[PDB]
DNA sequence: AGTACTAGTATGAAAGTACTTGAGCTTGA
DNA sequence: TCAAGCTCAAGTACTTAAGCCTGGTCTATACTAGTACT
């Protein structure tokens, strides 16, 4: 992407969906979202059972 | 308005920690300066 | 009213400080670690800029227009050599207050006109 | 008698709360 | 006006960070003293 670009597909929003696949970065960033949901799911379970 | 909740939220409650992440105050209008917008920024003013 | 700047000794090359004649009521710089002293042009000293409307014009280098990675439009053409290519990019500075403004640099060689529309 | 080898013994990217110490201010002599 | 006492604030030190379960690999070295061989 080039410098500076707020629309919509530099920032992450995948337009795609499961069944058509998604392109190559909409890869990388729908990895980088499923990051978040796998770290709290780890790190929570220690907090909820001090 | 950004607070917190969820888990971060309960160790505050259950801790009673003296500084809360986020420590808020709801402020609650009497007279015409409850339903005029005008009148309520005016006390909007004083408090901050 | 500007936002000043040093002065140095011209001795031991060391800071000089302002001071004030009490005799003649004239602004003074003297260095500390000798005799020397100057009166002062400017007359001002501590100058703050608290609201620090900032010209970005100043900061931008012209040679920002050999970026391969930034945009450019051939809508807006130079104004001074009226050349199309105009590389565009934002601030890019922290503590920005609030700019999206986009600032632009001319390409093509040596030009480096840089405006804000 | 001296030297070498082997065996045994000796030693960055925590956070928060509570307590103690120091400094400053007020009162009394 | 000076000294003493009390209170407040800041800095430093001490205690905890999930529940159960299955596998594996690895565990001193150095110095000194005594004994044996050349
Ligand atoms: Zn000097
Ligand atoms: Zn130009």
């Amino acid at each position: 992407f080039i410098k500076d670009d707020y629309g919509p597909e530099s920032r992450g929003f995948v337009e795609n969906s499961y069944l058509a696949g998604l392109t190559p970065t909409e890869f990388f960033f729908h990895a980088m979202g499923g990051r978040e949901g796998l770290i709290d799911t780890a790190v929570k379970t220690a907090e909820t059972g001090y | 308005k950004n607070v917190t909740l969820g888990v971060p939220r309960l160790k505050e409650l259950i801790n009673i920690s003296k500084k809360p992440k986020t420590p808020s105050l709801t402020v609650f209008l009497l007279g015409q300066s409850a339903r005029d917008a005008e009148r309520a920024k005016d006390i909007l003013c004083r408090l901050e | 009213p500007g936002i000043v700047g040093i002065r140095f000794c011209q001795e031991c090359n060391n800071m000089l400080y302002p001071k004030e004649d009490k005799e003649n009521r004239i602004l003074l710089y003297a260095c500390r670690n000798c005799d020397y002293q100057q009166e002062a042009d400017n007359s001002c000293i501590y100058v703050n800029k608290i609201t620090h409307e900032v010209d970005e014009l100043t900061q931008i280098i012209a040679d920002v227009s050999q970026d391969p990675t930034l945009p450019r439009t051939e809508d807006h053409p130079c104004q001074k050599c009226g050349h199309k290519e105009a590389v565009f990019f934002q601030s890019h500075s922290a503590r920005a207050e609030d700019a999206m403004r986009l600032y632009y640099v001319c390409t093509a060689p040596h030009c480096g006109h840089r405006w804000t529309e």
